């Protein structure tokens, strides 16, 4: 996907329909073509599996 | 006039941009009965919708951009407000990072709307935290022009200019100010001057007073240094903590001086500062001569 | 009498924003009123309720977004019932226009507001709620309440009563000597409208009185 | 006041980097704001906000300045 | 001195919702219609230098492309409530079908080797 | 006392749709109009009589010809009286 | 006319002798009208009382340093400028300082004629060691505004007296500024913020009044030239 | 076009009789003498900008009148003809207020965004609608004219006066195009004064936008009080080497 | 140029806090002057600046710079003073992360002055950098 | 110490243009106060001016009228520069009709009692054998400048055309500040402020007016107590 979007995308396309290549979606350009959180920044799944709940002593003030 | 976080935006291009948010909050605030008469009323311009736009404006970053986009820096979030005109304000300062000029140039400006997005241009890509500039380090938002012609005829040395007073001692800053209203002193004229306790002495000043039996310390020991009022004047812009600079300030000593804030200080204190040196410089550019 | 029924209405929370509305509408409706001086609308609002005057300011300060002085001089100058007056001068035309008191660009509205009318059955209930916080009594004298509360006019009565219907209460308007209001006579009626409108305890203690005394 | 308040340095004190404060904010401020949309039902559901605010203040700065003040926590599921 | 063809009243324009495409669903361009502003590559460059994969994903998909997207995000600014989650946009549906077209078998796959049938 | 000098000087509106802005019986219980069973027909009454656009009411009705209801202060048959009259 | 908008003042105290103006909403312009003019009568329009020369015991108009104590001429000077006195009487009057003995010498030593007084005793003068002595004479005057050290006013009348600058007027700094301020209507209406900060004697509240006083005596001057014209009137 | 000779002059040949868009007396004018000093100016003519003054306001120094057309025409279609006429299906009569008796707007009426240059009817057959609106047709007894409108608007952001309309009849003679029957043009005319965001320049390629107006009060004046005009950055003229100015 | 260069490097990433890795380049600094006196090389702001140290200096018997430190001026100085020439720093030639690089061996955040994070891209930054001063080089 | 106070002066130049001399006072301290009476005469003197024409067979302002040789365009600049003065706080209205060859002058308005115009030789247009004048004007009372869209009223006709206004009875104003060293045993300053009108009120109207409307600014600055 990235190769077709760079250049010569009529090479690369052809070249691979015979390897019957699978693309896996892992570098920045596939991520925007398709419309997802690229993997980098705030995309990663280190940052954005958490839970945010208020303190006890906070729920109990109020 | 603007802070380094700001933008002016038209009001004309404000409502355009804002159309659903004024719809939401003059129905909200009951200035219209439904969606329709009040799409009707942002449509056709009425007084109360203004009004309203300059609330719901409030603490929402917008986007501005410059194309070409060379480097990161051409995209920052502004804080918006509204302005008369139909052109867009921008701060003197983040020029150098757009690479933008004012012979006729134009700018693009876009809305995020999700919490992330909001979140994003508020915490990553606000103007008053990018200083440095990401292929070498060096600072990028610094006074350039007109800015560095102030503070250098601010901060410079008498050789032909014609330096009255030359050998006064004076009490304190405002008392010298007091002498150069009336025609008496020079802003650029040697004289000693007394600092109170709270000021840091000059690095390097390697004599404190000879004494026998008294010591000093660096900070809260009040002292006499001989320099221009324009250097106290100067030392008045930097923050409570900066040693005294007494130099001559070119553009290298400037630029010397803002990335050691940026290295050393938090991001709020050196905007400020950073305003204040813009003030100040066009302020003594206007009557440099 | 009332000041015990009155306390328990204003204690009371409220979180629907259309409710909210109704009832600062009627409030302003019944004990209030505008005055042009010095070329400005000025709004006055007076209350004989401790806690209802704080209520009518915060929702005026909430959901409109004004501000009021809160001013405890008497108007009736005894300074003994402490007759609680609350002000709105800034903007005082807007709040007039937005809140239902005048609209079209002409005169005052007799009746309730357009908006009061013809809404859910919660705003129904929440203007009647304003109205008893205004005005009105709980006399219990004889045999029944008399839960009357006065109206200027005969529009804001009848429309009260037409309120009360979409309830399935009964209610009947009245006028005497010039002055006219609201009343329902029936025990049940009086059980059940009070407890609609909020009221706990208070509907209690006028269920055993009467249980016991009838 | 504005944009430029609470201080970025203060909340980064509480938080790891810039990119984990964006999300833990923008969660927060989603709590807050979805907490106020329903709020004309009677529900038991979100909960906020925990300081005072203003008549119409965006969720995100009470979001960021419950934060500041140390009013929530973050765990990793 | 003199004043040249260059004024400001026919060089202002914004935009909020107006004309969009036929054959793909983005918004118009130029200024005689609303139109839109265009996001470049290099704008996509600086946002993900930045770090902010938010704001590009809404402004790939909700702003431009997702067509059932952007009726929604409406609704719910206009009503008072969190904006919706972005879907897909309908330029790939039109890139697969157009690489369909050349007797190219393109198909996405989920976590196992199943294929979606993107609707 | 709070009549506004008579709606006063202060106006921004400047646009009216229609002659029903202007109708009283919005303030009022549409259902008091419409007696069923037997009912009543006084109270409403007397509230058309103090209305301001009671004649634009009455040709309204009577060119639409309604025939339920109590439209500028008159009942149905005071309407079907003046058609024949 | 008619103003159609009266402006106001405002007032903000931040120290004892420290305050902060804000006068709103002028119209567009008159920022700048009565700003630079309140600077002006504020910094040099009010009367004080100040020191004027001094005569220190021993020691010529020669400034190499003052036996018997341990800071030089330029740092008693200096110290001697800092004073702020209050005066009745027209002609310069002479006070005497007597201060002897190692240890601190400070203001509350000095003893001060009738009609002269001393608004902060605790002030430092100097520091005497080795059983030292410090004798001065005081001169003190009334004036407006600085003026600098008068040159001798005659040769041979002495051989000691140190003339020195004199800080007569109350208000020691001030500053001003303008911004916008209106929303609602037509924006570019004026604000003005004027800083004041003044010495131990006066309060800012005094020399505000005082600088108001002297610029309406001012313009009213100009204003008895045809008393039956139109200006902007203002109502209340 | 203005007139320089006087009813009593002589006329040789060759000599001038009327000016053109941008001559004077017969010789090119395309700008105005204005008197500059250079100088920075509390940083509002920063990096190009330019400063003028109120004076250029007042008395319509650089001022300019602009003129622009709008075009309609009705044509055939499938369901008959469209038509230009006042009859606008569902609007208020005060839109219809400046219309002309053949639903053409009249001259010398100001127009601002939204009002309608003329009214245009175009039928459009019978379709099938949704159940809401129908109800809504029940309640207020509505009949659908099966005509929508189509009539011309001014763009948004335009205003100005209306200078003329010209009017075309396919069956008057007149050679419209294949398909057309009929065809109308309007002509609005406005008169622009200068303002900030415009672009200033000089004969020595140094350009600027207007980024401030100030009073006259508080320009630089000469020593008999004389204000000046436009401010000028110093800084511009030797990096660019245009001494020329 | 540009689009080029953001192509080829636009999936390296940052994916780690430490690769544990001990090998570095041996970068020069203070060349020797023809004085006999050490004096700081002039290349050195964009050469060592903002990069860590692989392996610890010693010298005399202590340690002149501990391990995994900025190496900001200051610890150049110490170093020059000291009498060194040559130190083994950290690089992304020389990275053994499984995973793209590492926090540690790309080094300092030019932008920010801090420890680049675990989720920055580099790539697009290096290849903008490198790409805008294009235009300010002679054809 | 020093007990002199300031005192002014005027000096008469010709018919509209004075010199008011005001000293002494104290050093440093002239120029201050001149700009203050430069600023307050040139911003804030009340005057009257046209505020909108109409003429018997125009529409708008961007047509000509047949007979005259200008447009009408050229015709509102021309009497943009009336310089009247009006006692009436309500718009008054003035006649101009002429008819005939020759030049329409300012004298051959003819205005109500109440009003004057004060320049009769201003020049308006010129009328050829085959054309009248028949125009009437709008003449108010205000300061400052108004932009002729502040002067469209809401029941504008189709023949009415708004007009820019310019109330402003000064023309220009200086000051000198003589530092004259006035011989009071210390340095003073000698204040002349020069100042000409056009020739709708005379110099000391407006410093009356300038010193009027600045006294009282200061006076609510001195009620501070
Ligand atoms: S006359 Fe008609 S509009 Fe008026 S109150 Fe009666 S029913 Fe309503
Ligand atoms: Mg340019
Ligand atoms: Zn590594």
């Amino acid at each position: 996907l990235s190769a077709a979007s760079f250049q010569e995308t009529t090479r690369v396309l052809t070249d691979a329909a015979i390897n019957a290549k699978s693309d896996s979606l892992i570098g920045l350009k596939e991520n925007v073509i398709i419309g997802k959180l690229i993997p980098a920044g705030t995309g990663l799944s280190r940052y954005r599996n958490i839970r945010v709940e208020p303190t006890e002593e906070a729920k109990a003030a109020m | 006039q603007l802070k380094l976080h700001q933008c002016g935006l038209p009001k004309a291009m404000a409502l355009e941009l804002f159309k659903p948010f004024v719809m939401k909050r003059l129905v909200d605030l009951n200035h219209a009965q439904n969606i329709k008469s009040a799409k009707r009323m942002v449509e056709r311009g009425r007084t109360v919708v203004y009004d309203v736009l300059e609330e719901v404006i409030a603490e929402h970053p917008v986007l501005l951009n410059r194309a070409p986009t060379l480097h990161r820096l051409g995209i920052q979030a502004f804080e918006p407000q509204l302005v008369e005109g139909k052109a867009i304000q921008i701060h003197p300062l983040v020029c150098t990072a757009f690479n933008a000029d004012f012979d006729g140039d134009q700018m693009a400006v876009h809305l995020p709307l999700s919490a992330e997005a909001q979140a994003e241009a508020r915490i990553l890509m606000l103007s008053s935290n990018n200083i440095l500039k990401p292929a070498d380090g060096r600072p990028v938002t610094m006074p350039t022009q007109d800015m560095v012609l102030g503070l250098f005829f601010l901060t410079t040395d008498g050789e032909l200019r014609d330096t009255k007073g030359e050998g006064r001692a004076f009490g304190s800053t405002a008392e010298a100010i007091m002498a150069f209203d009336a025609g008496e002193l020079a802003l650029q004229s040697q004289i000693d001057i007394r600092f109170p306790v709270g000021t840091v002495a000059p690095r390097g000043w390697v004599p404190p007073v000879t004494e026998e039996g008294e010591p000093e310390w660096q900070q809260g020991d009040s002292f006499r240094l001989r320099t221009s009022l324009g250097r106290a004047l100067f030392n008045e812009l930097l923050p409570e903590d900066y040693p005294f600079v007494d130099y001559s300030v070119g553009k290298k000593q400037l630029s010397e001086i803002v990335n050691d804030l940026a290295e050393r200080y938090p991001k709020v204190i050196v905007a400020a500062t950073l305003d204040n040196l813009k003030a100040a410089g066009f302020y003594w550019a206007t009557r440099s001569g | 009498m009332t000041a015990a029924v009155k306390d328990e209405i204003s204690r009371l929370p409220v979180t629907r924003t259309c409710c909210r509305k109704a009832e600062v509408s009627s409030i302003l409706r019944f004990a209030g009123g505008l005055h042009l001086v010095s070329g400005r609308i000025v709004i006055e609002a007076e209350l004989d309720t401790a806690m209802a005057a704080r209520r009518l300011k915060r929702d005026i300060l909430e959901i409109f977004g004004h501000s009021s002085e809160l001013i405890v001089m008497a108007p009736g100058g005894l300074r003994r019932g402490s007759r609680f007056v609350v002000r709105v001068v800034a903007g005082g035309d807007q709040l007039a226009r937005q809140t239902g008191l005048v609209d079209g660009r002409g005169r005052p509205i007799r009746g309730l507001p357009p908006q009061v009318v013809s809404g859910a059955t919660c705003d129904a209930e929440a203007a009647w709620r304003g109205a008893f916080l205004a005005h009105g009594s709980l006399t219990e004298p004889g045999r029944s309440s008399s839960l009357e509360v006065t109206c200027p006019g005969p529009e804001a009565a009848l429309a009260l009563v037409g309120a009360a219907r979409r309830l399935s209460i009964a209610a009947k308007a009245r006028e005497v000597r010039g002055v006219d209001r609201v009343v329902v006579r029936d025990g049940d009626a009086i059980g059940a409208l009070l407890t609609r409108l909020g009221a706990h305890e208070s509907v209690l203690a006028w269920e055993e009185r009467r249980m016991r005394r009838e | 006041e504005g944009i430029i308040n609470p201080p970025i340095d203060e909340l980064l004190e509480a938080t790891d980097s810039k990119y984990s404060l964006v999300i833990y904010a923008a969660k927060r401020a989603r709590q807050i704001n979805a907490y106020y949309s329903q709020l004309g039902e009677g529900l038991l559901e979100y909960v906020g906000p925990l300081v005072d605010t203003h008549v119409h203040e965006k969720p995100l700065s009470i979001a960021l300045r419950e934060i500041n003040a140390g009013l929530l926590t973050s765990e990793a599921i | 001195i003199l004043k040249l063809h260059h004024l400001v009243d026919d060089k202002l324009h914004a935009r909020s919702t107006g004309p969009y495409s036929m054959i793909t669903q983005q918004p118009l361009g130029g200024k005689a219609q609303f139109g839109g502003q265009r996001f470049g590559e290099m704008e996509v460059w600086a946002l993900e230098a930045y770090g902010a994969a938010y704001a590009l994903q809404e402004l790939l998909t909700i702003k431009s492309d997702d067509v059932t997207g952007r009726v929604k995000v409406y609704e719910a600014i206009v009503k008072g409530e969190n904006i919706p989650e972005p879907g897909i946009p309908e330029s790939f549906k039109v890139l697969i079908k157009e690489m369909q077209s050349l007797c190219l078998n393109v198909e996405v796959l989920s976590s196992d080797g199943m294929s979606i049938e993107m609707r | 006392m709070t009549e506004l000098f008579q709606e006063l000087l202060v106006e921004d509106a400047d646009e009216e749709l229609g002659w029903q802005e202007r109708a009283l019986c919005a303030q009022t219980d549409p259902e008091s109009f419409f007696p069923e069973k037997g009912g009543s027909t006084r109270e409403a009454k007397k509230v058309c009589l103090a209305c301001e656009v009671r004649s634009e009411c009455l040709e309204y009705a009577l060119q639409n010809d309604e025939r339920f209801g109590i439209w500028g202060g008159l009942s149905e048959r005071e309407r079907r009286r003046l058609k024949k009259k | 006319m008619l103003i159609a908008q009266r402006p106001s003042l405002t007032e903000e105290v931040v120290d004892e002798f420290r305050s902060r103006f804000v006068i709103e909403p002028l119209e567009p312009g008159f920022g700048y009208t009565l700003g630079n003019s309140l600077r002006r009568t504020l910094l040099s329009s009010i009367p004080g009382a100040a020191v004027t020369s001094i005569r220190i015991d021993g020691v010529l108009h020669e400034f190499t340093t003052v036996p018997g104590v341990k800071e030089d001429v330029t740092d008693l000077i200096l110290n001697i400028k800092q004073l702020v006195v209050s005066s009745e009487h027209d002609e310069p009057v002479v006070m005497y300082l007597r201060k002897q003995g190692p240890g601190l010498v400070t203001a509350a030593d000095i003893a001060p004629p009738a009609g002269v007084e001393v608004h902060n005793p605790d002030l430092v003068l100097a520091t005497l060691n080795g059983k030292g002595k410090l004798e001065m004479e005081l001169t003190v005057e009334r004036g407006r505004g600085y003026v600098s050290a008068v040159q001798n006013k005659q040769v041979g009348q002495e051989i000691g007296r140190i003339p020195v600058d004199s800080i007569y007027s109350p208000v020691l700094k001030v500053t001003y500024k303008v911004e916008a301020t209106r929303v609602e209507q037509r924006t570019d209406f004026d604000k003005l913020i004027v800083d004041v900060e003044t010495k131990q004697a006066m309060r800012p509240r005094d020399a505000m009044a005082s600088a108001g006083k002297t610029l309406v005596e001012l313009f009213g001057l100009a204003r008895e030239l045809n008393i039956d014209a139109e200006g902007i009137d203002m109502g209340p | 076009q203005k007139v320089v000779v006087d009813e009593g002059d002589r006329v040789i040949e060759g000599q001038v009789l009327a000016d053109g868009p941008a001559t004077e007396d017969g010789e090119m004018a395309l700008g105005k003498n204005l008197l500059v000093a250079f100088m920075p100016w509390e940083g509002h003519n920063y990096e190009d900008a330019i400063i003028l003054s109120q004076r250029l306001v007042q008395d319509d120094v650089l001022s300019s009148i602009h003129i622009e057309e709008h075009e309609v025409d009705a044509r055939d279609t499938k369901l008959g003809p469209e038509e230009i006429t006042r009859d606008i299906p569902n609007v208020s009569e005060e839109v219809l207020a400046d219309l002309d008796e053949r639903g053409i707007i009249r001259i010398g009426a100001e127009v601002v965004a939204g009002d309608i240059l003329v009214g245009k009817v175009t039928p459009k057959g019978e379709t099938e609608l949704t159940p809401e609106e129908r109800l809504l047709r029940a309640i207020f007894g509505e009949k659908a004219r099966e005509v929508r409108d189509t009539s011309l608007k001014v763009p948004h952001g335009e205003i100005g006066k209306i200078i003329g309309v010209r009017v075309f009849d396919r069956e008057e003679g007149d050679e419209l195009p294949p398909g057309v029957n009929q065809l109308v043009r309007v002509y609005v005319a406005q008169k622009r004064k200068i303002t900030d965001g415009d672009k200033l320049a000089g004969r020595h390629g140094n350009k600027g936008v207007i980024s401030k107006i100030l009073p006259i009060e508080d320009m630089p004046f000469l020593e008999d009080g004389t204000p000046v005009d436009i401010i000028l950055n110093p800084l511009g003229v030797p990096s660019r080497m245009n001494p020329g100015q | 140029l540009t689009r080029r260069l953001v192509d080829v490097s636009q999936d390296v990433i940052i994916r780690e806090e430490d690769c544990g890795t001990e090998r570095g380049l041996k970068l020069r600094i203070a060349e020797r002057g023809a004085d006999g006196v050490l004096r700081k090389t002039d290349d050195v702001e964009t050469s060592v600046y903002a990069r860590m140290l692989a392996e610890d200096v010693v010298v005399d018997g202590k340690v002149i710079a501990p391990a995994n430190v900025d190496l900001g001026d200051v610890l150049i100085d110490a170093l020059v003073g000291a009498g060194v020439e040559e130190v083994k720093t950290r690089s992304v030639l020389t990275c053994e992360s499984a995973v793209g690089t590492c926090a540690f061996c790309y080094g300092r955040s030019l932008a920010t002055g801090k420890l680049v994070d675990i989720g920055e891209a580099v790539g697009i930054i290096a290849a903008q950098s490198i790409g805008e001063p294009g235009t300010q080089l002679t054809m």
